[PDB]
């Protein structure tokens, strides 16, 4: 809907459930995959 | 013979198939399913 | 690609890395999404 990416923000959850040995730096550098406005990463509350 | 044969096609295949698969429900199936082994395995207690 | 399920096995992968708190028991049971041969659980080798 927003080819552009001129109103288009991503959010990266659940960042502490990743798997061991794995990070999310290739996609938090905005260089996975390029959007124009970057990726925020949150960490919310755990369902315990 | 193509009435006769139309006649007779039904009444081949049920007398055969349908009316002989209904008598095996009806008697032969109760033999085969309490004689197979391991009756403890035959009822598995689902989860649900 | 196969409806009525008879030729697929479901598998779940990754029980190690659940969300805290919560657990597919629901899923592993043929509870949530029914499946003619159910689902097996299987946890692999970590990236680490």
């Amino acid at each position: 809907v927003d080819p552009q990416g001129q109103r288009t923000i991503g959010v990266i959850t659940k960042l502490d459930l990743m798997d061991e040995g794995t990070d999310a730096r290739d996609v938090l550098e905005n260089k996975l995959l390029p959007l124009r406005r970057g990726y925020i990463g949150v960490v919310n509350r755990s369902q315990k | 013979v193509n009435k006769t044969v139309r006649d007779l096609m039904p009444k081949t295949i049920m007398h055969l198939m349908i009316n002989n698969t209904k008598e095996f429900i009806f008697s032969e199936l109760l033999a085969n399913l309490y004689s197979c082994g391991d009756q403890n395995t035959l009822m598995e207690e689902s989860a649900e």
